[PDB]
């Protein structure tokens, strides 16, 4: 699921799945 | 930033993990 | 192609290995 | 050495180091 173009909520979903309990920051600018 | 790396171009696990806390 | 992925944007091992025989 | 912008002969060098005896194809178009 990570090795593709990921935009908007789809990007966010990947961050959520990858980062797990570490959490993450999302800064699209 | 993340959009240039993962949306505009193809993402990777290495790059996603740069945004994990 | 490889230039768009690795030159124009940041490369990764995953992407380089897509060009190994 | 791989997680950066790599252009021209610098790209080629990375392919050479990563691919080892598998060899590689370089198609810049």
């Amino acid at each position: 699921f990570v090795n593709q173009h990921l935009c908007a909520s789809h990007l966010v979903e990947a961050l959520y799945l990858v980062c797990g309990e570490r959490g993450f920051f999302y800064t699209p600018k | 930033g993340i959009v240039e790396q993962c949306c505009t171009s193809i993402c990777s696990l290495y790059q996603l993990e740069n945004y994990c806390n």
